């Protein structure tokens, strides 16, 4: 009953597939044997206290290995050329040009490049010596540690918490919404004024010089005057040097927009205006509610109303709301599934506001890091959002009463479930169709030799609205193109900078447009559309279908239901899962090569590539996807070899698990057994070796485990391989 | 008041360095001075339609006529500090007395019978050794005592 | 190298190899447990 | 600038309080 003893049961079997299955439940809890909710409750608890725990240490670590063994220093003399420092490096069986193409920056022994870009960040937070970070570490490490024994404290008896103190909302809505950001967003305002600006102005206040000298001259005389306008002091000048005072200025809370000319970042004092803002903002925002002290909005009984102004309700907005507070309170998954949405929706946002608005110095000009963190940042989204209708599916199985819930708005969206569908299966239709075949247009009339019998759009919509947040460009004298209309007095309060800005279209500023975005985009509509199409299907599937309806008490599970009608495979409730992973991953893929396509040709400014070759798809494959290889192919050959030999076997390694994916994929489980019979026949009867036995009865895997780890070869194959190329080109072409 | 007699006693001692003024070991009200700061600049922003500060011992000018003066502004040193504290002392004990006769009116740990007996009586008898002045207004005859030295 | 010690020459292997090792021997004996008890 | 013997001082922070104090927020959960 030792292994595994959160399941009496699966401990009672003598084959191979125990530990497969010992090691995909021990982080489901609620299916272990034997453990009411308190239980649950508390341990949670307990564990995410590790897992924020964990996050400081990986935070302690990298900080304490990049204070160890790097260029901190050096990366602050030359900033826009000396490139940042990983750690140290150490295998024997290693190459020989390697330690011949690793030692720079001045190093002796074998440095590794670093990529993420700390220095900027940190060097923009104020930080100047190795001893900064040193300390940072040693007690940020002494934080996680009394984080984990406080996590051990509230185990012992005494210190257990209550169910309806886990139940009780509005305290933690505050608390959060106000205590936790707002606050700590003021406390980071403090950090800004007191060290950020006047490191950024060249003078350093260390940890003793700050209790004596002032933020500003003018200081504590609008703070009980009301002149906030002095602390608006002469502003930086138009030739300010960070870390330096040439040109200096004297000025704390600013709003001058756009960018700064040297840096060609967000200005520091607009960034501490606005943490300010939002700051108050929440703490207003704070008391928004009902606490227990007898006054404001009690959120599970604000939508329990259902009369104002004699004609009733049927509830806010005119629909049924009455039921469902107490669910987003039952349920778990219900909150994670929110949670996940809301994370990978803004996490994209945050993708998206980071290749225009460069938030710290240096950013535009080092195109490998940019680059790579955008991409990643937005694969770590994808699939976020896939995890949020996961758990909404097995929500639906799992948390669900019916007539709780009987005649509202839940039941009434499931009523017509079917001609959503229906819809959605048609407008991906529609798109599909239509965009291929305007490609493959393309595709034969130019390959007649004849370019002028082909179909070219334009969009303008876009152009409308570029033009309309007031660009001149295309000249529609509109809304801040039109100097003159009703709104062309208003905006920021600095809209000159923001206006010299944005007419200097030169940087990463709402670049124009052509046909071939106009095609692309409308790709992009066709794949999330899909998607969302087969997600729903699962999810609204989660408890029956009309040809087997029963599911709901089979379970979020195996079931195959065998060849009733010609089969019945795959209907388990995240097949659609499967299927949805690959929908995402092309998406993605597109996504990232059109991102990658723009930023190239505007490198070099030669945009003629892309908008001559983005109609028919034979441009596509022909004039990026090999035409940059060449500058990392050849990494290693037979006659020598490069700082890139690495990325080739990254290449090639991830192409043979991509492969070895389709070979999980594809045969099944009524072939890889009969085999194993006969070599289970061998050793029971050759000599000499037959002294051995087993510590378990081998047989071959299980269905869902073969799936899971085709899947998990097909995307481990496709991660690596992209990654590789985009870092190599990047770094390869600038 | 141990404090004022220790120093007493440092300046009879030819220890003049353990004084308490500026010229000696430091003390200084520095909450007084930084209100009477941001009082003393109050106009144009926290009194745009005002002309003068409200007075001028915060601040402003020293307004006079003749060579008779009206109103200069006032220094808080370090004198300032155990006179207020005095000052609060005395209250204190003020209050103390007086609240005493208030809560232990009716009812005390060993009279019980006080409102059942009255408010104006001299004494219960020299039961539990003593218990003269026992009633509640000789507790504002001290009280008087006391307000009157403050 | 720079201003530590020899340290990052070797303390790679028995992280790489010796622990892994005690590692694994401790949880295979550990998966054959007799019963009640069990470390 | 870099370190020195105070490297090996910040390896002997560890394996006392985070070390053992990890150890029993693990074995607390019983194996
Ligand atoms: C089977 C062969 C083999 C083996 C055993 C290793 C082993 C190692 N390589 Mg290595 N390497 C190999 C082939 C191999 N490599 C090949 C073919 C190349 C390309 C020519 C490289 C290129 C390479 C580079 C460029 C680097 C390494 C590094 C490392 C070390 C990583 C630290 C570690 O073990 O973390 C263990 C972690 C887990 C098990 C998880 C490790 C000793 C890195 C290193 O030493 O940095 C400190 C490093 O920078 N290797
Ligand atoms: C066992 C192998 C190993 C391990 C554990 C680490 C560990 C680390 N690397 Mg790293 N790295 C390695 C091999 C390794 N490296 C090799 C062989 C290369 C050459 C391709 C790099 C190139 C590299 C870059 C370019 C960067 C890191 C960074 C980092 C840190 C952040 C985590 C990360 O990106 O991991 C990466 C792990 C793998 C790729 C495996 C972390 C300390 C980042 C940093 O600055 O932190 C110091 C960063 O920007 N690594
Ligand atoms: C509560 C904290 C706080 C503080 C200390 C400031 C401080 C400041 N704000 Mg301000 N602001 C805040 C919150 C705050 N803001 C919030 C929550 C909003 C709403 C979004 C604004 C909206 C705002 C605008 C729209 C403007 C300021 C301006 C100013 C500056 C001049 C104010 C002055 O003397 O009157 C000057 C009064 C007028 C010019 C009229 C000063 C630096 C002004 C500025 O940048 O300087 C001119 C300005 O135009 N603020
Ligand atoms: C912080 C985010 C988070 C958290 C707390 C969880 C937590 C959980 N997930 Mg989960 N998940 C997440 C993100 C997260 N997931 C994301 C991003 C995805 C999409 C890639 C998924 C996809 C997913 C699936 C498909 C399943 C879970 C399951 C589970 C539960 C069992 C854990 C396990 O190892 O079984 C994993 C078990 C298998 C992979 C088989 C557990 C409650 C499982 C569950 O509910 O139990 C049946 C389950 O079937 N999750
Ligand atoms: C007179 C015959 C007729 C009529 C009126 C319709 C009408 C319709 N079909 Mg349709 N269909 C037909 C014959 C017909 N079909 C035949 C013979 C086939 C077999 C090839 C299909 C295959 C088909 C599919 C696969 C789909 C439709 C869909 C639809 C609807 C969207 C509009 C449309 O025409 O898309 C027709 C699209 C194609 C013919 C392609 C609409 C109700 C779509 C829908 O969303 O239904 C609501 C949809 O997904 N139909
Ligand atoms: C080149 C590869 C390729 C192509 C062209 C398609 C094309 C299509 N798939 Mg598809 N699919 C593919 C690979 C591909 N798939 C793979 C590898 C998987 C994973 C195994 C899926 C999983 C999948 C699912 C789960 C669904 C589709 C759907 C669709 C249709 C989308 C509607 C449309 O207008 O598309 C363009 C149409 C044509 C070109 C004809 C269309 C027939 C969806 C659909 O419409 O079903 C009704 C749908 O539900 N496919
Ligand atoms: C969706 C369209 C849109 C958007 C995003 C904005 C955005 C903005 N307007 Mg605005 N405006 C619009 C349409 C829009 N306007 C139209 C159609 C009119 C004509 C009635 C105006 C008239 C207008 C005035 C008169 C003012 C703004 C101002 C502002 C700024 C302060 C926030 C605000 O009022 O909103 C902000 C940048 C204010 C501003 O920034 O002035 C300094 C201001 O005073 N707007
Ligand atoms: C499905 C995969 C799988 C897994 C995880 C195991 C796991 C195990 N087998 Mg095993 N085995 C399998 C398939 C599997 N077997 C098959 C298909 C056969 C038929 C040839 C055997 C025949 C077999 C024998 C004859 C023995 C094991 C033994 C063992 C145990 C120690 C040896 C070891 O881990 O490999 C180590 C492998 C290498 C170092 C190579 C371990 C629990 C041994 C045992 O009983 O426990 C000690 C033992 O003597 N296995
Ligand atoms: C608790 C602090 C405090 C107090 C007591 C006052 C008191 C006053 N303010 Mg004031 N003010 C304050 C904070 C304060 N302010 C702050 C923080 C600001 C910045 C927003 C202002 C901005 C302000 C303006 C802009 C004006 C006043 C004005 C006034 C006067 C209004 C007339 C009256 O009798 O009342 C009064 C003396 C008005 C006046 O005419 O003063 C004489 C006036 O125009 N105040
Ligand atoms: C290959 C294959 C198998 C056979 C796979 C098996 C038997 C598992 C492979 C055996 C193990 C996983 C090999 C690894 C052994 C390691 C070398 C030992 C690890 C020890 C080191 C860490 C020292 C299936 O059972 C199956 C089932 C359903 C659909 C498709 C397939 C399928 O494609
Ligand atoms: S895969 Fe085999 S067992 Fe599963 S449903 Fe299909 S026929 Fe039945
Ligand atoms: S205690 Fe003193 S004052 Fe009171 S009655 Fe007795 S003798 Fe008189």
């Amino acid at each position: 009953t030792k292994f595994p003893k959160f399941s009496q049961d699966l401990a009672q079997d003598p084959t191979t597939r125990r530990l497969w299955y010992g090691i995909a439940t021990a982080h489901d809890f609620e299916t272990h044997d034997g453990m009411t909710e308190e239980n649950l409750y508390q341990k949670l608890f307990a564990t995410h206290f590790g897992h924020v725990a964990i996050i400081f240490l990986w935070t302690s670590s990298l900080l304490f290995h990049v204070a160890w063994q790097g260029n901190f220093e050096q990366w602050i003399k030359d900033p826009l050329n000396v490139r940042p420092i990983a750690h140290a490096i150490w295998d024997p069986h290693f190459g020989k040009a390697a330690v011949d193409a690793f030692t720079q920056a001045g190093a002796t022994y074998p440095v590794n490049i670093a990529y993420s870009g700390v220095y900027h960040w940190w060097y923009t937070i104020g930080m100047r010596t190795n001893n900064d970070l040193y300390s940072g570490a040693v007690f940020l490490l002494i934080l996680a540690g009394v984080f984990l024994f406080a996590g051990w404290l509230h185990l012992q008896p005494k210190f257990r918490p209550s169910l309806s103190w886990f139940k009780s909302a509005e305290p933690r809505l505050n608390h959060h919404l106000a205590g936790l950001f707002g606050v700590s967003s003021l406390a980071w305002t403090g950090h800004l004024v007191h060290v950020a600006i006047p490191e950024s102005r060249g003078q350093h206040v260390g940890w003793d010089n700050f209790l004596t000298t002032l933020p500003h001259p003018e200081g504590l005389r609008p703070f009980f005057t009301g002149n906030w306008g002095v602390y608006a002091a002469n502003p930086d000048t138009a030739n300010h040097v960070f870390g330096t005072s040439q040109g200096a200025g004297t000025a704390i809370l600013t709003f001058l927009g756009g960018f700064h000319p040297q840096t060609q970042s967000l200005w520091l004092t607009d960034m501490a205006h606005h943490h300010l803002a939002i700051a108050v903002l929440f703490i207003i925002a704070g008391h928004m509610y009902r606490t227990n002290f007898g006054i404001g909005h009690s959120i599970k009984e604000m939508l329990n109303a259902k009369n104002f102004f004699g004609t009733k309700t049927e509830g806010q907005f005119n629909l049924p709301h009455q039921g469902l507070y107490d669910t987003i309170n039952n349920s778990l998954h219900f909150q994670l599934s929110l949670a996940l949405a809301a994370l990978g929706t803004i996490t994209s946002l945050v993708a998206q506001h980071m290749y225009a608005l460069p938030p710290y110095a240096f950013m535009g000009q080092d195109f490998t890091t940019q680059a790579a963190l955008y991409t990643h940042h937005q694969y770590i989204a994808v699939f976020l959002m896939v995890g949020a209708f996961a758990h909404a599916g097995i929500f639906w199985v799992r948390d669900y009463d019916a007539e709780q819930n009987k005649g509202n708005v839940l039941d009434r969206v499931l009523q017509h479930k079917e001609a959503i569908i229906s819809h959605l299966s048609w407008v991906s239709l529609f798109l599909g169709f239509h965009t291929l075949g305007l490609y493959v247009h393309n595709d034969v009339v130019v390959a007649f030799g004849t370019p002028e019998k082909q179909i070219l759009i334009e969009p303008v919509f876009a152009q409308f609205i570029q033009a309309s947040h007031g660009k001149v460009l295309y000249g529609l004298n509109t809304l801040l193109s039109n100097p003159d209309s009703v709104a062309s007095t208003a905006g920021a309060a600095w809209l000159p900078g923001w206006l010299d800005a944005i007419n200097n279209g030169t940087n990463s500023l709402f670049l124009t447009i052509g046909p071939g975005d106009f095609l692309v985009h409308h790709a992009f509509a066709l794949g999330i559309h899909t998607t969302v199409l087969v997600l729903v299907k699962g999810a609204l599937d989660a408890r029956g279908s009309k040809l087997m309806p029963d599911k709901k008490d089979f379970g979020y599970a195996f079931p195959c239901d065998g060849p009733g009608r010609g089969g019945t495979c795959d209907i388990s409730a995240w097949d659609a899962f499967y299927l949805a992973l690959f929908w995402a991953l092309n998406t993605v893929g597109w996504v990232t090569f059109y991102w990658h396509w723009k930023h190239l040709g505007i490198w070099q400014g030669n945009v003629a590539q892309f908008n001559e070759s983005s109609t028919y798809l034979m441009g596509w494959l022909r004039d990026y996807l090999w035409l940059y290889s060449a500058q990392l192919i050849n990494g290693y050959n037979p006659y020598g070899m490069n700082n890139l030999s690495v990325w080739a076997w990254m290449f090639l390694f991830g192409h043979l698990v991509w492969a070895t994916g389709f070979m999980f994929l594809i045969s099944w489980r009524g072939y890889w057994q009969e085999l194993i019979e006969t070599l289970v026949w061998a050793h029971e009867r050759t000599p000499l070796a037959s002294l051995v036995r087993w510590k378990d009865k081998p047989v071959a895997m299980s269905i869902v485990q073969g799936r899971l780890v085709g899947l998990a070869h097909f995307t481990v194959g496709y991660v690596l391989t992209y990654a590789a190329f985009v870092i190599a080109s990047t770094a390869g072409k600038f | 008041f141990g404090l004022y007699i220790h120093n007493d006693t440092m300046q009879a001692l030819g220890r003049p360095q353990d004084m308490f003024s500026d010229t000696a070991i430091q003390l200084q009200p520095v909450f007084a001075q930084f209100v009477q700061n941001i009082h003393t600049l109050a106009p144009g922003s926290t009194a745009p339609n005002a002309l003068e500060p409200v007075s001028y011992a915060f601040g402003g000018g020293v307004v006079a006529v003749g060579g008779k003066i009206a109103m200069m502004p006032i220094a808080l040193g370090t004198a300032d500090f155990m006179i207020h504290h005095i000052h609060a002392f005395q209250i204190h004990v003020t209050v103390l007395i007086l609240l005493k006769g208030f809560l232990f009116a009716r009812n005390s740990r060993l009279i019980p019978d006080k409102a059942n007996l009255g408010f104006r009586f001299p004494c219960d008898g020299p039961g539990r050794g003593g218990t003269c002045q026992v009633s509640g207004w000789d507790h504002v005859f001290l009280g008087l005592f006391w307000m009157f030295n403050t | 190298m720079f201003s530590a010690s020899f340290l990052p020459s070797i303390l790679v292997p028995l992280t790489g190899l010796v622990f892994p090792a005690i590692a694994m021997a401790l949880l295979l004996i550990y998966v054959e447990r007799e019963d009640p008890s069990g470390i | 600038m870099s370190i020195s013997d105070t490297q090996v001082f910040v390896a002997l922070v560890i394996a006392l309080i985070p070390g053992v104090l990890a150890f029993r927020l693990a074995t607390e959960l019983y194996k």
